[PDB]
């Protein structure tokens, strides 16, 4: 199962 | 950028016997950037209902992807895959050789 | 033995041609067993490993919320990139990010992983300790100090030791029968003379599970390395690979060579000849 990633931490 | 031309194998999923159906493969990988044209002929024709695997990568993030389709190999009939891709000036035709 | 659970991602923007396509796969050691396109006609998980389908509507869901997420912010991180590099709207480029968990023959985790690259090349990476960052060039550095400002990497140690590693556990025993199933190799030596004092020698494996395999000459018990020919092991498409690794040898001289193989599915390993 893929890891949940909310964009507002993720984003590059 | 910095691309990558792609390494190219054809083959069959099965040991080739005349009038047996079989599975013709074309391996494209080592390639960058993803997008890419790939065609199976068979006697300088394109096969119609070719299938291919989900775009995945290598370590070093080259791309692969295979593409088959159902075939009958026969004595006279010869086979091949046609590749293009941006690092390639004309299309790449790589003949099907049932010893490789 | 060893194994372990990878998810790749691919965003690729292709100005003019709408928004960047996102793709996502997955795989347990070299078995893919979900994908997500964002070009589908109707984009969700969809399972491509027989074992996984089993799984509930609320995983499929699951699955495809994240993607769907994922597409929005690999499209934001694209546009960032641009700027990074002070690039042109005109081109396409490409993120790719890859990240799972290794875990050894007892279950335990060995190691985990999450590594990012913008066009091919290394961008960024997490370190084995899974709290700080290695970035490639002073592009990266604006996202590690996005990242540090986040504690992104603190949400990734959290799932690579936890959810990644309970999952994989859980895929490799509902997937028991094929993914904890090695099959050896089909092996076999072919001849075909190239002129009157030269001929070629090929090493075939065939059929065999996982990919990880060993095929090497040896000519008087010396290793042949730089003059054997060894083609990238391929998918046979049923799952299993194969390779070959061939030499040219002089006539008359066969007899000094030998086929060396080494994979997981093998009682032992197998030294094979040309049998005339």
């Amino acid at each position: 199962c893929p890891s949940q990633e909310p964009m507002s931490i993720y984003v590059y | 950028m910095i691309q990558r031309t792609p390494k190219i194998q054809v083959y069959s999923r099965h040991p080739a016997e005349n009038g047996k159906s079989n599975f013709l493969n074309c391996y494209v990988s080592g390639f960058h950037p993803s997008d890419i044209e790939v065609d199976l002929l068979k006697n300088g024709e394109r096969i119609e209902k070719v299938e291919h695997s989900d775009l995945s990568f290598s370590k070093d993030w080259s791309f692969y992807l295979l593409y088959y389709t159902e075939f009958t190999p026969t004595e006279k009939d010869e086979y091949a895959c046609r590749v293009n891709h941006v690092t390639l000036s004309q299309p790449k035709i790589v003949k099907w050789d049932r010893d490789m | 033995g060893s194994h372990s659970m990878r998810y790749f991602y691919t965003a690729m923007s292709r100005p003019g041609r709408g928004e960047p396509r996102f793709i996502a796969v997955g795989y347990v050691d070299d078995t893919q067993f979900v994908r997500f396109d964002s070009d589908a006609a109707s984009p969700r998980t969809e399972p491509r490993a027989p074992w996984i389908e089993q799984e509930g509507p609320e995983y499929w869901d699951r699955n495809t919320q994240i993607f769907k997420t994922n597409t929005q912010t690999y499209r934001e991180s694209l546009r960032n990139l641009r700027g990074y590099y002070n690039q042109s709207e005109a081109g396409s480029h490409i993120i790719q990010r890859m990240y799972g968990c290794d875990l050894g023959p007892d279950g335990r985790l060995l190691r985990g992983h999450d590594q990012s690259a913008y066009d091919g090349k290394d961008y960024i990476a997490l370190n084995e300790d899974l709290s700080s960052w290695t970035a490639a060039d002073t592009a990266a550095q604006i996202t590690q100090r996005k990242w540090e400002a986040a504690r992104v990497a603190e949400q990734r140690r959290a799932y690579l030791e936890g959810l990644c590693v309970e999952w994989l556990r859980r895929y490799l025993e509902n997937g028991k029968e094929t993914l904890q199933r090695a099959d050896p190799p089909k092996t076999h030596v072919t001849h075909h003379p190239v002129s009157d004092h030269e001929a070629t020698l090929r090493c075939w494996a065939l059929g065999f599970y996982p990919a990880e395999i060993t095929l090497t000459w040896q000519r008087d018990g010396e290793d042949q390395t730089q003059d054997t020919e060894l083609v990238e092991t391929r998918p046979a498409g049923d799952r299993t690979f194969q390779k070959w690794a061939a030499v040219v040898v002089p006539s008359g001289e066969e007899q000094r060579y030998t086929c060396h193989v080494q994979h997981e599915g093998l009682p032992k390993p197998l030294t094979l000849r040309w049998e005339p």
